């Protein structure tokens, strides 16, 4: 499975989670931004590894990072 | 709020079929179901291709992928104005509940999550590979 | 429900004020560039109306307003051809002597030695060869001037001045509306009848009144010179009946339905004139009557303002049968709503019409002294072949922008569309299947041959000679088509070409047309198109088919038409988008056209053109096709090493030009490998470094450069390949035809 | 740290390193990156601004 | 026409270098992947964010040089 | 580097007397007067025209018979070849140091306005004409920078990657 | 002889393209920047945009000047 | 055609050829044990490279070895 990091950079916009295609992220209450909710990957093992996450974070450098792991079934989008 | 069952009674779209549907993986691996209450009778595009037409009340479809259970149902969120339930089905019958997870959607922050995946530092701050050789790690983002 | 012209008082105000604003068609352009990626969006998003605005009246004008200034620019290129031939050309000289003057209509400028491709054409005259046929055609039309050429010019100007014209006033003064786009039943039924037919019954007038007795003198032997003028056989009817006796009796026969006393012009002979190797021209004007016609009849067919005629939109909901469930309902509401779905359907049957017009022309030549002109022969074939392929994967391209941006599955349900949509995968794979099967029994027949020859055993080769593969339904044909005048077709004098069997058409002493026999090589190099063809399908359909969603990706048409994958993910998902299967079948239609030229070549060279001298016919390459097309390696030796020489020694000729062209051709299919091959990643790092030398010398520009987009590299490597490879092949048939021809 | 006061941001991996822009505001709540800065130039995303803490940006 | 070839001979001895050392010295990262160390010497891209990844790690850069260098022995 | 002064070259005088000799036998086809006589009269005059000016201009030869150029500034200073390349040289490192200085005054200048990507692709017209006729005293301008510092920026201002 | 310099440059041309290889692997999984504070290595890092730079506009002068006079002479 | 094609189109037609495999009678009694996918980007760039080089090399090798000996 891959794995996605989240780091404190996070403003917490929300657009990873509305990128994210497979259901992997979502907005845990936070203390460190102004919005005081971060990005959290709670089902990686639904990671595709497509990175539409990444696209969508505004923040410089990214707050949310995939890193490619091992590949399975779900990861690699299989539908046989 | 408790996790909703899944009901195997429930009535499916009128669709004529098509070659893009359940194979192999459905019967031996595992295979999803996603299930939508319409509020009326109107055709949607299926994420396997053509036309169908849901059916007013609750409607049950059965799909490959999570990726084509949530496509459908961004699809009937943006579309249709209408929400859904995804649950994953294991050969052996067993019925997982994925989406949502906790009755609110991801992308509204909700009391009760926990941080999954929380670095306390900075992108840049991530040390060396040189630093977790010969200790079996992933990489320096596991440390 | 009533047919009417609607129109729109001075919608757009002419002005300059957008001209200094560049991207201002663009919500997303029109606030200027950050990066240098918005001088590429400006130039590849400048024509996709249908994104700069939802409206389909505004994408309609702004079709009909760019459709004017593509005619204007036709006819600016029409009125240059003409202008040409009437001041820089040997065409009068070329009219006196057809057979030993080589057609020129370009002249260079003395100047950094280039005058030496000023060749010694004939004539008096030194220029370029062309290899268009332009002087064959105006030979045929009956121009025997330069003024005559100067007045279509002049003409031609005047009329794109109109063209352009008219684009201006039907966009900035007198928009049609929408209502007046969607009569399509008016429109085809004026295009059929009105553009068509009238045009076909025109063109007959002018082949009767002027192509026919002036061709007929001068294929008698008199001068251009003491030809008479056109006007002089329009106004001395006695002038016309010296040649054709019928022009006696006036239009008496037509009215009175004696047709048969107009048969001394308008013929049923077939086959080829002998004096000059074209189609008889009496034969054509008969033809264009006829489809004249058949055109003006076929334009009375659909209903607009009197009741009678048919309704496409009833037509089309009316057939449908048990297997295809609602059948052709909602295709009207598509074909009238979609400018995407009519372009692809006119650019797959303008393509094919282009191939099959390159075969028609070959086989059937209909002009005087275009088949002996062996340059102009092979230069039209391959060009329309071209023409053909590029916009055949075009249909393919709009196809899958339809499917993308313009399909609605609600209005498509059960219907034909959404039953094709539904049984994807067993389309895809049984045309996957059938690929494979092709080309291993296609090309390891080839693999086979160069092997056992290669092995020393020619007797288990795939020849004549050997194991044979003798193409016998094709054979089978060209002898149904060679008895035809016989019992099929008893009132036709000849059969429609020579090629189908019989005599040696030849024209001073070289073949115009002769039977071409077909034999195992024939057959090997037609299931090699077959299969070429069949794989050019497959990934153009595929592209449609999975267009808005696959297995691999559920939501691919959110994504859009071109995007360049969704991420490395799903074991990465690079080129899935449309575009790039339009950009993978742009390269195999250049392998299956590569093919097809390349046997069109070989097979004339060997087979049909060729001197005729008192023994029989020489042929250029000596009949080497059907004794080494059947190997690779015969291919490469014969064909491509033996007939390049003409181009690696054109240096120090008229024709080093198309030795430049050919080393520069090469060069620049080459340099599209490092577009295709590479990746943007690179190149950006490379121009971070590159920009931090900028930064150093305070050079560094506020236009921040970028590397090219994903799909940007795709497309120049895509098109440095197709104008590399083109343009090679261009410059080795040029020079080969015009030294050996 | 003040309203429209140039900045050089320190920060290695953003795209902006050793580069000036403006001080858009600072957020007083005491959260990680406080500091919001506006830059003249687009990244590789096309983004303007981004978010810094104290000890990134060095007063100019 | 040995200056000729010799000095193309240098022009690909240098383009292949260029390649070759600027992916030894961006293996590391970039601005527009400062973190490429983390993600190791071979991986596919960084997916079609920040406008395109294709080809950028340095394993990629081996693999432009490799055609570079044939080119250079040719 | 054993060649001979193409004035005296065997292979120079046969190249051309072959290439007179081709145009020549081109010439002979058409009538006098006509315009294939005249251009390719006027191709043989450039023709003797050429190799005159080569042969005069102390060119040196190889066996081919063709020029071959002495490129290193001592042997073309002190044997008459600094025409060939080094005299080149400076004429072209004087135009290209003129295209460079009038691109950075013109983009230094495009720095300090309101929209300073405007400039880039709508150009000044008269600015960049300006701009462009002062170039031709860039070298003066150009090493007092250099001496000044002001040429390069500082390498505290200019962004870097994580090493 | 043909056949021994020509397999010779061609090895010789795949082992220099491993060897810049292997020192790209180094540098992204064996470098320790802090091991390294302030010596050649770290410095070359440290001016790699001039290294790479330099070198684009070497092989940029070579190949305009060397396709640029043999296209001339052609 | 590793080079210039890439990973997404192939992994789509190996999908159609999977159904291909289930659908058909006296055929979908055998089947995989790996599930068949489409070659990856990095696996591809190898690939073709190696491809490149082996025909490069080959090419070379034969035109050379040839030429020097029919003459000498
Ligand atoms: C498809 C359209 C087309 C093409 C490709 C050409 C191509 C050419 N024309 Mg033909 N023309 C064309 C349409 C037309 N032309 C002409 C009338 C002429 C003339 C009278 C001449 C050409 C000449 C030329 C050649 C040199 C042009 C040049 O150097 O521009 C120069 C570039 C400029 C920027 C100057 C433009 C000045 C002009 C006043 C505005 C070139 C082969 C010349 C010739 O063929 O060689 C002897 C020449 O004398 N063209 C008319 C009628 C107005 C056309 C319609
Ligand atoms: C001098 C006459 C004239 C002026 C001032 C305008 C002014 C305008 N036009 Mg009209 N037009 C004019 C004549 C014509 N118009 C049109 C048809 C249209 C259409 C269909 C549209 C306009 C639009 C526009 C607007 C801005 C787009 C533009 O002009 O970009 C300038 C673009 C160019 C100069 C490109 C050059 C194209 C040219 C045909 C050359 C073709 C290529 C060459 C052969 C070279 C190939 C290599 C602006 C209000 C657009 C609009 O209103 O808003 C979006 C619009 O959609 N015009 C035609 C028929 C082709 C004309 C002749
Ligand atoms: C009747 C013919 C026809 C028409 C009206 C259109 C119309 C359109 N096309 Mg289709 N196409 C057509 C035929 C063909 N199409 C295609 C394949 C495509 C694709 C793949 C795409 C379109 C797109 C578009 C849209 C925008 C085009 C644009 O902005 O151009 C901009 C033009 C340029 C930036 C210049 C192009 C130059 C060209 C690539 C090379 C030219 C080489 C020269 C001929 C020779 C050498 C020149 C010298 C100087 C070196 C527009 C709806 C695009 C769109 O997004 O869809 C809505 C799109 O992605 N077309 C092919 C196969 C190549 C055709 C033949
Ligand atoms: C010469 C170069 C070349 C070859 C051999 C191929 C091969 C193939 N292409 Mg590629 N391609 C090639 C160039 C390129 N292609 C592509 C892009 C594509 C696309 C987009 C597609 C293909 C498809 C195909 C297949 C067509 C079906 C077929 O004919 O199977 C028969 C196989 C052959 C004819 C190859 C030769 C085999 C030989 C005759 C038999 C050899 C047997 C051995 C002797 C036995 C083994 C013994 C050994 C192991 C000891 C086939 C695998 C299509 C496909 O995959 O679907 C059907 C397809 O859609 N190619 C690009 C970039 C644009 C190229 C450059
Ligand atoms: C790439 C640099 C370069 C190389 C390899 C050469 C090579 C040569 N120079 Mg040249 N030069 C070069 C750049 C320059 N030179 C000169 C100015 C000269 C002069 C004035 C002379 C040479 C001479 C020579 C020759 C003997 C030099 C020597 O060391 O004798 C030990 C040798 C062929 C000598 C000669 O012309 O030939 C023997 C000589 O007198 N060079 C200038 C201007 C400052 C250069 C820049
Ligand atoms: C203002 C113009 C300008 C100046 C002063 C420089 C200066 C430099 N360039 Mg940059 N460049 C410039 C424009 C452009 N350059 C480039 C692309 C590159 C690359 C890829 C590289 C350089 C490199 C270099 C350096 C070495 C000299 C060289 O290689 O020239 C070569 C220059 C070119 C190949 C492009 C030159 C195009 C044109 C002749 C210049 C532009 C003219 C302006 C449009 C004039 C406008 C002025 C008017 C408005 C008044 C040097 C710092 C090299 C390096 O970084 O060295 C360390 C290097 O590898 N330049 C493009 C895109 C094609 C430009 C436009
Ligand atoms: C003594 C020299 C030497 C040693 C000890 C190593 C050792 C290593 N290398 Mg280095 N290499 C060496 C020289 C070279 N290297 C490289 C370029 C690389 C790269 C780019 C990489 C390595 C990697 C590796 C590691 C993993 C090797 C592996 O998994 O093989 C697996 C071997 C294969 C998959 C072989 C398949 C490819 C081969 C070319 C097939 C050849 C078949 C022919 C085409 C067939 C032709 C005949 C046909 C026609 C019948 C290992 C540390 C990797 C690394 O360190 O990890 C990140 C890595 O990414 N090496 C080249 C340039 C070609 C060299 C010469
Ligand atoms: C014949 C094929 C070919 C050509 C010409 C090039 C060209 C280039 N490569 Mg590319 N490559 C080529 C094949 C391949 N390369 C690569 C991979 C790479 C890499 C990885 C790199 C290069 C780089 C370079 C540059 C080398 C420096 C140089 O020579 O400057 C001279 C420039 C040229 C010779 C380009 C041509 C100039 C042109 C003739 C000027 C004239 C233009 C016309 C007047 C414009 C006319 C336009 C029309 C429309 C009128 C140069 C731009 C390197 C570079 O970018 O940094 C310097 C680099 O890092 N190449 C691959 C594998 C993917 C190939 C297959
Ligand atoms: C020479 C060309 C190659 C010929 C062989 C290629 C066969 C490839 C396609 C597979 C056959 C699939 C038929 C499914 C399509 C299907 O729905 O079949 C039913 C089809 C139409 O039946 P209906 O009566 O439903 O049609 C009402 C129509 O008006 C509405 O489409 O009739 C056929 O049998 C078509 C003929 C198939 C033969 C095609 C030859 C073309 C000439
Ligand atoms: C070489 C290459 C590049 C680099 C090429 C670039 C950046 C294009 C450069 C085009 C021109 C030459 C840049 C400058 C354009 C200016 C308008 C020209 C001004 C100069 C005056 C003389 C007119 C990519 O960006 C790329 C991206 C994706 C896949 C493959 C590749 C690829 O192969
Ligand atoms: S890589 Fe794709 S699937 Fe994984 S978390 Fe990001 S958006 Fe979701
Ligand atoms: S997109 Fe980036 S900044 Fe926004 S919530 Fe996700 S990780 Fe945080
Ligand atoms: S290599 Fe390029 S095209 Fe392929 S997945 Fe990565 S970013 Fe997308």
């Amino acid at each position: 499975s891959h794995a996605v990091k989240i780091y404190d950079t996070c403003i917490g916009c929300t657009q990873c989670v509305r990128a994210c295609p497979t259901d992997v992220l979502e907005m845990v209450p936070w203390d460190g931004c102004k919005a005081s909710q971060i990005a959290s990957a709670p089902r990686t093992e639904d990671c595709v590894g497509c990175k539409r996450c990444e696209s969508a974070c505004p923040t410089d450098f990214l707050s949310v990072r995939v890193y490619l792991g091992s590949e399975t079934t779900r990861s690699m989008g299989l539908a046989y | 709020w408790k996790p909703p069952t899944l009901d195997p009674s429930t009535p499916s779209p009128i669709f004529g079929g098509s070659t893009g549907g359940l194979l192999r993986k459905a019967q031996i691996e595992e295979f999803y179901v996603i299930t939508w209450d319409a509020k009326k009778e109107q055709v949607f595009e299926m994420p396997t291709g053509g036309a169908a037409i849901m059916r007013s009340g609750p409607n049950l479809l059965k799909l490959a992928r999570k990726e084509q259970c949530l496509a459908l149902l961004t699809q009937l969120r943006n579309k249709f104005k209408t929400d859904g339930q995804i649950y994953r089905v294991f050969p052996d019958g067993e019925v997982q509940y994925l989406h949502p997870k906790d009755g609110v959607y991801p992308e509204k922050v909700n009391a009760g999550r926990t941080a999954v995946g929380a670095k306390d530092r900075s992108i840049g701050k991530n040390t060396n590979p040189v630093a977790v050789k010969f200790t079996g790690k992933l990489g320096t983002y596991d440390v | 429900k009533k047919v009417k012209i609607v129109v729109d008082g001075n919608p757009v105000e002419t002005s300059f004020e957008r001209w200094a604003k560049p991207g201002h068609f663009s919500r997303t352009l029109s606030k200027g560039p950050s990066t240098t990626t918005w001088i590429w969006n400006l130039h590849a998003d400048a024509h996709d109306f249908d994104s700069h605005t939802s409206d389909l009246e505004e994408i309609s004008r702004k079709v009909f307003s760019a459709h004017f200034g593509q005619l204007g620019i036709i006819l600016i290129w029409l009125s240059g051809m003409y202008f040409h031939g009437a001041r820089f050309s040997n065409y009068e000289a070329w009219l006196s002597d057809p057979i030993h003057i080589k057609p020129s209509a370009q002249v260079v400028w003395p100047v950094v030695g280039q005058e030496i491709l000023n060749g010694d054409v004939g004539g008096g005259f030194q220029g370029v060869q062309i290899t268009s046929g332009f002087f064959q055609l105006w030979r045929a039309s009956g121009i025997t001037s330069e003024l005559q050429l100067y007045s279509t010019a002049i003409g031609g100007l005047v009329l794109a001045a109109a063209m352009f014209f008219a684009g201006w006033f039907h966009y900035h003064k007198a928009a049609p509306k929408l209502e007046w786009f969607q009569n399509v039943e008016s429109m085809l039924n004026h295009h059929l009848a009105g553009l068509l037919g009238l045009g076909s019954l025109a063109w007959a007038g002018h082949q009767i009144h002027v192509s026919l007795p002036i061709n007929k003198l001068l294929d008698a032997g008199v001068d251009p010179k003491e030809i008479p003028l056109p006007h002089e056989f329009i106004l001395n009817r006695d002038l016309m009946a010296q040649l054709y006796p019928s022009f006696s009796k006036g239009l008496a026969p037509f009215f009175t339905i004696n047709w048969s006393e107009y048969s001394d012009f308008l013929t049923f002979q077939g086959g080829l004139n002998p004096v000059t190797g074209g189609l008889w021209l009496s034969d054509q004007a008969h033809h264009h009557l006829a489809i004249a016609v058949l055109f003006l009849v076929a334009g009375h067919q659909y209903r607009t303002n009197w009741g009678i005629g048919h309704s496409i939109k009833e037509i089309l909901e009316a057939h449908k049968g048990p297997f295809t469930g609602e059948g052709h309902k909602g295709l009207y509401e598509i074909l009238t709503t979609s400018w995407h779905a009519q372009l692809a359907i006119n650019l797959a049957l303008f393509g094919s019409l282009s191939i099959i017009v390159a075969h028609h022309m070959y086989s059937m030549p209909p002009y005087p002294y275009l088949a002996t002109d062996y340059g102009t022969q092979l230069s039209i074939f391959t060009h329309h072949t071209w023409i053909g392929g590029f916009c055949i994967v075009g249909a393919g391209a709009h196809a899958a922008i339809f499917m993308v941006r313009d399909y609605d599955p609600t209005n498509n349900y059960n219907n034909l569309l959404d039953r094709v949509i539904r049984h994807r995968d067993a389309i895809v794979s049984h045309l996957n299947w059938v690929c494979i099967f092709l080309g291993f029994h296609s090309f390891g027949l080839y693999i086979h041959n160069d092997t056992m020859s290669a092995l020393g055993r020619p007797q288990d080769m795939f020849s004549d000679t050997a194991i044979q593969l003798q193409p016998v339904f094709a054979q089978w044909i060209q002898n149904t088509h060679l008895s035809a005048p016989q019992f099929t077709a008893p009132n036709a004098l000849a059969p429609t070409s020579p090629v189908w069997g019989g005599d040696v058409v030849a024209v001073g002493g070289k073949v115009a047309a002769m039977p071409i026999t077909l034999g195992t090589a024939d057959f090997m190099v037609h299931h090699i198109h077959a299969f070429t063809i069949h794989v050019t399908v497959l990934i153009l359909l595929k592209g449609v088919l999975y267009a808005r969603s696959s297995r691999l990706i559920p939501d691919k048409a959110n994504l859009g038409f071109r995007f360049p994958c969704d991420g490395p993910g799903r074991g990465g998902t690079c080129q899935v988008s449309a575009w790039d299967h339009v950009f993978l079948g742009l390269f195999w239609m250049y392998n299956s056209l590569s093919i097809a030229i390349f046997h069109f070549s070989w097979k004339m060279q060997s087979d049909v053109w060729g001197t005729v001298n008192s023994t029989g016919v020489s042929h250029i390459t000596g009949g080497n096709f059907s004794q080494s097309a059947n190997t690779i390696n015969g291919w490469l030796r014969d064909f491509l090493w033996a007939q390049s020489s003409q181009v690696i020694q054109s240096y120090g000729s008229a024709l080093s030009a198309y030795g430049l062209i050919f080393l520069g051709a090469h060069f620049i299919w080459a340099f599209s490998l490092m577009f295709l091959f590479s990746g943007r990643g690179y190149w950006q790092e490379l121009i971070e470094s590159i920009v931090w030398a900028h930064n150093k010398l305070k050079v560094a520009p506020s236009i921040q450069p970028r590397a090219l987009s994903i799909t940007q590299g795709r497309a120049v490597g895509v098109a440095h390949y197709l104008l590399g490879g083109i343009a090679t092949t261009w410059s080795f048939f040029l020079a080969r035809i015009i030294a050996v021809g | 740290r003040l309203w429209c006061v140039q900045v050089k941001v320190l920060r290695p991996e953003s795209y902006w390193f050793n580069e000036v822009g403006k001080v858009v505001s600072v957020d007083q709540s005491g959260i990680r990156y406080p500091v919001v800065v506006r830059f003249p130039t687009v990244n590789y995303a096309g983004v303007s601004t981004n978010n810094y803490s104290l000890e990134e940006v060095q007063e100019v | 026409g040995d200056f000729l070839v010799h000095h193309a001979i240098a022009l690909g001895l240098h383009t292949t270098t260029l390649i070759l050392v600027k992916g030894a010295l961006d293996a590391r990262g970039s601005k527009l992947m400062p973190d490429k160390k983390d993600f190791g010497y071979s991986f596919p891209c960084d997916g079609p964010g920040r406008g395109g990844t294709c080809d950028i790690s340095a394993w990629d850069a081996f693999y432009l040089a490799v055609f570079w260098m044939l080119n250079t022995i040719g | 580097s054993g060649l001979t002064p193409c004035s005296e070259s065997k292979g120079f005088a046969k190249r051309q007397k072959n290439e007179i000799k081709a145009l020549t036998k081109r010439l002979k086809q058409y009538e006098e007067g006509s315009a294939p006589s005249l251009a390719l009269k006027a191709t043989i005059e450039r023709t003797e025209k050429r190799f005159a000016n080569y042969g005069n201009a102390g060119l040196l030869c190889g066996t081919d018979g063709l020029p071959h150029l002495i490129s290193d500034p001592g042997l073309a200073l002190r044997f008459g070849h600094a025409g060939e390349t080094l005299i080149p040289t400076v004429g072209f490192l004087y135009i290209a140091g003129w295209i460079g200085t009038a691109g950075r005054d013109y983009l230094i200048a495009s720095k300090g306005e309101a929209k300073p990507r405007e400039k880039e692709y709508i150009i000044d017209v008269p600015l960049a004409l300006k701009i462009s006729a002062q170039g031709a005293g860039w070298p003066f301008r150009v090493i007092r920078e250099l001496q000044k510092g002001t040429l390069l920026e500082k390498d505290s201002n200019i962004t870097v990657s994580p090493r | 002889q043909a056949s021994l310099y020509t397999h010779h440059q061609y090895i010789a041309g795949f082992i220099l393209c491993g060897a810049f290889a292997h020192g790209a692997i180094f540098f992204v999984r064996d470098y320790d920047p802090e091991q390294n504070k302030g010596n050649v290595l770290a410095r070359i890092l440290d001016h790699k945009e001039a290294v790479i730079s330099h070198l684009s506009w070497v092989s940029l002068f070579l190949g305009f000047h060397t396709l640029g006079l043999y296209v001339h002479n052609d | 055609m590793f080079l210039i094609s890439w990973r997404g189109y192939w992994q789509e037609l190996i999908e159609t050829l999977a159904w291909a495999h289930e659908r058909t009678p006296l055929a979908n009694l055998v089947r995989w044990r790996d599930k068949p996918v489409a070659l990856s980007i990095v696996q591809a760039r190898l690939v073709g490279l190696a491809h490149f080089s082996a025909g490069y090399i080959l090419t070379y090798a034969a035109f050379l070895i040839a030429s020097t000996s029919g003459k000498f």
